[PDB]
């Protein structure tokens, strides 16, 4: 489980030096992503590594696209 | 996302049949009480800052270990994050009140909020306690009889309370 | 666009470009191509030295530790990106470079300049850069797995028409890069909500005949003029002059107090 | 589904904003329209079978070749007739859903999205469905705000098909 | 963008003064004709496909050199782009009709379109001719007296025609 | 610039679609609210001077230290009182704009965005403006829809400052 | 936290580089400053109680209304005074942390990030804390490098507050 | 990230207490070792390529199965990846030596490396052995009394030894 | 450029921040190092010609084949020897630039970036230049901080070439 070196921004906030793994399921075609140029490849459990400072953004992104955050684990 | 009308629509589409007379009559009753719902939404958003601040101050008063050094609400960044969650929970409860369905609250706010708090070490029970304090403050505000056309708002108060219960039970 | 306008505008390669998606179970050469595409487009087609390569970031991309969007973000936040696009550039030029590199388009409005300026001033370079990559626009166009590509030459949803025209001010050709401190070409255009004529590829050239001078070269002078003589009919003016009359035309424009906006070979 | 309530909340959520007076006016307009939409839905479902049967017959009358041409996509036999009546019933039912919901959301979610590849894959001409929707427009008997909203949905379908 | 109200608002704030009685009565007049504005928007929308297609057919009949091989409307890709540009112009005209202000039409659609068409080689005069045909058609639907309450929509028709004139002037 | 009409077009254009019945109901809600908003702005305009002077006096009453403490940010002199009266007049005038516009768009564009920077760099207490807004709420004498919409704008400003 | 050593490492890691002579010079500068920072922190924490009490009293004298008017955000009662003294102790303790660390990192981490929306939420004026920090500046008694570094951190808090 | 100062700061802030005299004296002693710490970082950095290459050659001298075909170090890309990893581990050890705290090496390089190497099929034992070889080379170079003001560097060498052991134990 | 002053301002500007005590300590380390660095540069400059000739001869001694086998990439003829002496002079001159600037920034921008492509295209062995740098490091005759800074730049180049 690597990634924290590049995921955590170069800002030296101790709060920001924390990454978390999101497990997302059911990434469906919804009205929110009708004009998505790319196509969904997997609707099962996908793992997204999110730094602390972007956890606000990512979960919103997951929630607009119908994905279900089933688990969140410290990295 | 669902509202009060689209939920009945989606259930009917799954069954592949038209809305029955009773469902149409149920939605007519929902529209007849729609003015109370809008005005209740307006009263919560008009006192949002007071609701959030009073609930948070009361929460630290009865849970001083949150604001003690080492507590989860200690330091300015975590304190600001705490008030922001308070405000976020309140805002999505108003969304659910506006739409008449809990789908916005569950899909966009409570989706993964429990495991967000578990992963961050956030004391979700204290989050639930703060949400209940908003519930008492917001229900008192919605039920305030001054400066408003008198009517019975028991149904909408119970619905708003139910949304607040969903959020408090989700974070617990 | 179609071929007939594409050759004239010099955007044939952009039109025929295929989005590059890192699929699951990709081989080594696919990751190599994806890394190369990200370096080409995020760093604005510079000759990237091997010593400037992000060895750890591309290792995480290779080992499936991060997504293409994360690797794009790592390149954007890297000191290499800072050096060639941020530390020696004005803020407005810097954010149009961000729009070109990260979203593949030109800025649409002056409010987008007002945004990312306050955001820089409040939250630093990192928050300002993360605004593009975490934006709704980045998510629907590129997602987590598609290398960003230039989209300003094609009709997009929720797009202003000016974007297409302004695209030619930020994309100067296939053999061009964003390397030289330079000021934005879109400053006045964005601030006053205007559009500039597109002079790209073969669009800039004009007929010469016998009117051009000794060396058969015409120059187009786009100027902003007011009444300082004869009546001025338009605020914007375009002058086509031969090389032999270029100095004289420039000097008489100067003594009338007219502001020269652009000079190009026609 | 796209509706005044859900769209207002989605716009407010995208900006991270509480519901201001703009959203309240959206809800007021939805309330002003909702009753007429409900009677419109009631009238359409009360007259659903005759409207669907007449719409199928109108399609057959305007395009007679569907009655005698042999093929999986044509209604020459009873199986094709059942499929055609079912499709028109699908169109009518989702329009009532749109009237109930107050927006084109049910049409977009259930019918509009992807209908082009369906018509192409199974060789169904959209002109048949355009004629069926015109019959429903001409024979739903609605008046006032009901008719206006219902015809807006029906023309939305027609414009999507054409 | 701006709507009919915010335009007056922006002008008043720059002057730093309250809206006068005359401006408030002018906006009261504007909201008195709001229903006709909504009807015109709905009527153009309901026949948008017919408006675009009939105007394109008439345009290609009067200007066969567009669809002649080598023409700028020849090939499916260019024909599809042309029909899309007609629908786009019509959509933004309806947006300007809806708001009561032309800012959405100018800022988003019309600004930069002349330079775009000149750069693409799209004949601006032909597009202007297509917009006049859509204008002619759309005013017929807007002014159609069948199935609508009687009234005087001359003012809103002139406003819609003005938006279509802006579109035609912009492309050429 | 958040108003019902501009947001309806912003949402539709972001989805690249024509205005459906959802946006029509948004316009209908704006129409139902507009007359009350217009009468609210006129009532506030005609009563603007007494409201501004009374609001300034209410702030001076609740925060007496503003009237004897020397400093650029206080109103112990006539210059500070002029600045205070002008700021409250700006608040009152922009609220009338919101009532005219039908949304918090004038407040967001002209007053709310950057007010935090201003109150901090010139060490002005937002509590002063909260009491000024509270006085305007208690003394604008509006009733019904006009009162409800005006109080929403005043509470929007109050929640922004608190 | 932002410190000379960690910032040098973070920017070297951003470039995938070993620590060159530039980072070594940064560490040498940190070493030059470190003894004064440690000596300043020890000196500040020795009479931290007296400094905090005097700073709280200075705020009370500069802002007498804080000890007089009722309110959750005011120090009229003992609860408000205990909250106020705890806040001053928070400011002073994090300043000593900054002196120890060699940068404004502890202030940014623990105090500065989010302080303005705390102050807005709880109606605490930043001017109160500015007066407290000004007293701490005027009465710490430090000299030389220790005085300059402690004052830089105190002025950093003041500039962040105002 | 933490350095030697912010580590005790974080512990003190969590307890909400000022640093005691003993903690400040320990930090003062750290400052007294600062020149030696900078010398150790400089010496490892100036011999980084030699340390990594000699250790890799020794690591392939014994354990030949890594470089035989089918082995993990076989093919140029995997050999380059192995060499890259040795340099990365050494680079983060120098970061840890420079900061005086092991947070940078653990958080950015060590945490999650064992599972990553298991998923790729990278032998953790062999890469730990390479880290041990890098340990021995770096410690000899740091403990080189030629060309430096001779002194007692036992404390900084023990810290470097601890960092190398930390790298080897986390990767195995 | 990788120099402490540019580094400090780059970090602050990327953060949109004023120069804090962290940046001041960076400048203090730069100031503590600069005179030794400057006189190392002057010591290297005054002995530059002899150092380059001696470094060139050491490369020829360790790799005798470079002075015998014919080829454009070798120093068999006087043209190749001039190219070799010019290259070693380049290495020494940008090293003095590094000492003046206090970091590896001159080496990165002028020599390190893209040197691998150069040595591959014109088939020059980087080991030759490593030997030249080792001779320069062993024969510059510096001491103390001058030796340490100069050796760091020379070893930076050595590590870059290997
Ligand atoms: C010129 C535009 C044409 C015209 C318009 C016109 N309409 C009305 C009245 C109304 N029309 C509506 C509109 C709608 N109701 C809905 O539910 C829908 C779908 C969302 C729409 C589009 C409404 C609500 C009214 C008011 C009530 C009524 O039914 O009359 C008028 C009358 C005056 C008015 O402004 O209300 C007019 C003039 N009439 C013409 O003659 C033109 C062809
Ligand atoms: C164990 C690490 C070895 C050791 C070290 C040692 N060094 C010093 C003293 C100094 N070393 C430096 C270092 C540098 N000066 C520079 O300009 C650079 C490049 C940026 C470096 C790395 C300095 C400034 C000093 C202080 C002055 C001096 O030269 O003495 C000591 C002496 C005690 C002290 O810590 O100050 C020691 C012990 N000695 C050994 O025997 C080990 C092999
Ligand atoms: C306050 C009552 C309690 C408390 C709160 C607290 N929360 C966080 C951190 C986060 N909260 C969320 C949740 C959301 N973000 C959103 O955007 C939404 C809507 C979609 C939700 C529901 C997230 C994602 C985080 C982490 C990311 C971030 O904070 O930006 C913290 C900080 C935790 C930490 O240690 O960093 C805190 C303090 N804490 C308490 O003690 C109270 C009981
Ligand atoms: C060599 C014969 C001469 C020379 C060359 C030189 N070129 C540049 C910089 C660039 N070269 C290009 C060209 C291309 N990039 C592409 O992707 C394509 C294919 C379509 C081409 C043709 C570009 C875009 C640049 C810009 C910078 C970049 O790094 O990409 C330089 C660098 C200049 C500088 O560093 O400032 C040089 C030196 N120089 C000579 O003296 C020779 C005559
Ligand atoms: C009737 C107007 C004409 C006609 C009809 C016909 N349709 C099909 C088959 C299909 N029709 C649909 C349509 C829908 N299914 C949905 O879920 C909805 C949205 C809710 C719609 C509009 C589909 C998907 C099919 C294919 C699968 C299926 O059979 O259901 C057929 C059969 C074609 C075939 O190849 O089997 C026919 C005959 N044909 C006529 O001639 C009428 C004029
Ligand atoms: C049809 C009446 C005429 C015609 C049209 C035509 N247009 C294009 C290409 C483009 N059209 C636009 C316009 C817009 N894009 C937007 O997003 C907006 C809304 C804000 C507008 C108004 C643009 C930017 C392009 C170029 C990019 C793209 O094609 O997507 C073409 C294609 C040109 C080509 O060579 O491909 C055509 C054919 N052409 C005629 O001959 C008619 C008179
Ligand atoms: C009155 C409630 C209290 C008060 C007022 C006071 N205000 C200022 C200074 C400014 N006020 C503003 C505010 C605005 N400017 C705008 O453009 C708008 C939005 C449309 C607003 C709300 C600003 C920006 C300033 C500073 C610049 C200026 O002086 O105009 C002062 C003077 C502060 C100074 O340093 O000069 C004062 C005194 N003072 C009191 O004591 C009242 C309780
Ligand atoms: C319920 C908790 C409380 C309550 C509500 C209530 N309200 C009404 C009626 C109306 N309320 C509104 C609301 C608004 N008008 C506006 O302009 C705005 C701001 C944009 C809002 C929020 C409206 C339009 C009405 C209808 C007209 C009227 O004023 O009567 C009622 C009466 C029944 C009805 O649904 O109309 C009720 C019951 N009443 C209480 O006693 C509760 C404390
Ligand atoms: C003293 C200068 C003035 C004063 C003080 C006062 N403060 C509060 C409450 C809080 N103080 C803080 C501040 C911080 N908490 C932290 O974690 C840190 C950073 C490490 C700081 C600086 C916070 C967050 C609060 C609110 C929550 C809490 O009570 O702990 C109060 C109480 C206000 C209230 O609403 O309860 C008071 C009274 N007030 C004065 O009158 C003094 C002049
Ligand atoms: C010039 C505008 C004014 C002035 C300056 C001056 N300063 C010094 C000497 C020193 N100043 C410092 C500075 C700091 N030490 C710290 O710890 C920090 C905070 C982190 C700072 C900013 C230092 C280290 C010195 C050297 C030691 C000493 O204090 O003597 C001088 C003396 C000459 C010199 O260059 O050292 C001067 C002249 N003096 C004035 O009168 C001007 C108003
Ligand atoms: C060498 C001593 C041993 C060895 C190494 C080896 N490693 C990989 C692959 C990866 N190594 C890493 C580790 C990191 N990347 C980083 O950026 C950092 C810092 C955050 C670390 C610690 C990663 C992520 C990978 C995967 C990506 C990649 O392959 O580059 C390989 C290649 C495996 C493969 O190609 O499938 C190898 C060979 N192998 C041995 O046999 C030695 C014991
Ligand atoms: C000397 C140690 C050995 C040697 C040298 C040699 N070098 C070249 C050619 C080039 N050397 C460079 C290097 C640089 N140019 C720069 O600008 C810098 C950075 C400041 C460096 C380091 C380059 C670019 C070339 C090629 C272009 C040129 O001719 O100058 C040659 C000639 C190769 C050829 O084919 O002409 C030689 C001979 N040769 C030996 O045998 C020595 C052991």
């Amino acid at each position: 489980m690597l990634g924290q070196s590049s995921l955590v921004g170069y800002s030296n906030t101790q709060a920001a030096n924390r990454v978390f793994v999101y497990e997302v399921s059911g990434l469906r075609q919804t009205d929110a992503n009708e004009n998505s140029a790319h196509d969904i490849r997997r609707s099962g459990s996908v793992f997204i590594k999110v730094p602390y400072a972007r956890m606000n953004d990512e979960m919103r992104r997951i929630s607009r696209l119908g994905g279900t955050i089933v688990n969140i684990r410290p990295y | 996302m669902f509202d009060v009308f689209t939920r009945v629509v989606s259930q009917a589409d799954a069954r592949g049949e038209y809305l029955s007379g009773s469902q149409l009559d149920a939605l007519s009753a929902t529209v007849a009480e729609g003015n109370k719902r809008i005005d209740s939404v307006n009263r919560i958003t008009g006192n949002a800052s007071a609701i959030v601040s009073n609930a948070a101050r009361a929460l630290f008063a009865e849970q001083p270990q949150l604001i003690q050094p080492g507590g989860n609400a200690y330091t300015s960044r975590r304190m600001a994050a705490c008030l922001r969650d308070m405000e976020i929970i309140l805002r999505y409860v108003t969304y659910a009140t506006f739409t008449g369905d809990a789908s916005v609250l569950e899909d966009r706010c409570l989706n993964g909020l429990r495991e967000t708090y578990v992963a961050l070490g956030v004391p979700g029970a204290s989050v639930a306690a703060g949400v209940q304090k908003m519930k008492e403050a917001a229900l008192d505000i919605v039920n305030d009889p001054n400066g408003i056309t008198r009517g019975d708002c028991s149904a909408i108060v119970a619905e708003i309370a139910g949304y607040f219960d969903r959020a408090a039970a989700a974070v617990a | 666009t179609s071929l007939v306008s594409a050759q004239r505008l010099g955007i044939v390669a952009v039109d025929e470009a295929i989005p590059l998606e890192l699929r699951s179970r990709s081989t080594e050469e696919e990751v190599d191509a994806v890394i190369l595409a990200v370096y080409r487009q995020v760093l604005g087609n510079d000759h990237l030295m091997s010593q400037e390569r992000l060895t750890s970031a591309e290792s995480l991309l290779r080992g499936r530790e991060i997504s293409v969007r994360d690797f794009v973000r790592a390149v954007a936040l890297s000191e290499v990106y800072r050096q060639k696009f941020f530390h020696s550039n004005p803020q407005n030029r810097f954010i149009e470079l961000n729009y070109k590199h990260l979203l593949g388009r030109a800025p649409y409005d002056q409010s987008e300049i007002a945004f990312h300026t306050d955001l820089y001033h409040q939250g630093g370079y990192e928050a300002e850069i993360n605004s593009y990559i975490d934006s709704v626009e980045y998510t629907e166009n590129f997602g987590d797995w598609v290398v960003p590509y230039f989209r300003g030459f094609a009709t997009q949803r929720n797009q202003k028409t000016v974007g297409f025209s302004r695209s030619f001010q930020v994309y100067r050709g296939y053999a061009t890069s964003d390397r030289s401190g330079s000021r934005s070409r879109l400053t006045r255009e964005l601030a006053r909500n205007t559009a500039s004529p597109v002079y790209a590829g073969s669009t800039a050239e004009s007929l010469r005949g016998t009117s051009a001078g000794s060396r058969n070269q015409m120059y187009r002078l786009q100027v902003i003029q007011g009444a300082a003589g004869t009546r001025v009919r338009r605020g914007k003016a375009e002058y086509l002059v031969s090389y032999d009359n270029l100095s004289a035309k420039l000097q008489q424009i100067n003594r009338q107090g007219d502001t020269v906006t652009m000079i190009s070979l026609a | 589904m796209k509706t005044p309530l859900t769209e207002a909340v989605s716009t407010a959520d995208s900006q991270g904003r509480f519901l201001s007076s703009t959203e309240l006016q959206i809800a007021f307009g939805r309330l002003r329209q909702a009753n007429a939409g409900l009677q419109a839905a009631k009238a359409l479902t009360d007259n659903a079978q005759s409207l669907v049967n007449g719409a199928a017959q109108a399609v057959y009358n305007k395009f007679p070749y569907t009655t005698q041409t042999q093929g999986n996509n044509f209604a020459a036999d009873q199986r094709g007739k059942d499929k055609c009546a079912r499709d028109i019933g699908y169109y009518l039912r989702i329009v009532t859903y749109c009237l109930v919901a107050g927006g084109t959301g049910p049409l977009d979610e259930y019918l509009i999205a992807g209908i082009d590849e369906i018509n192409r894959t199974f060789d169904l001409s959209p002109s048949w469905y355009v004629e069926a929707l015109k019959y429903i427009k001409a024979n739903h008997g609605l008046s006032g705000d009901a008719r206006d909203e219902a015809n807006s949905y029906l023309d939305y379908a027609i414009n999507a098909l054409s």
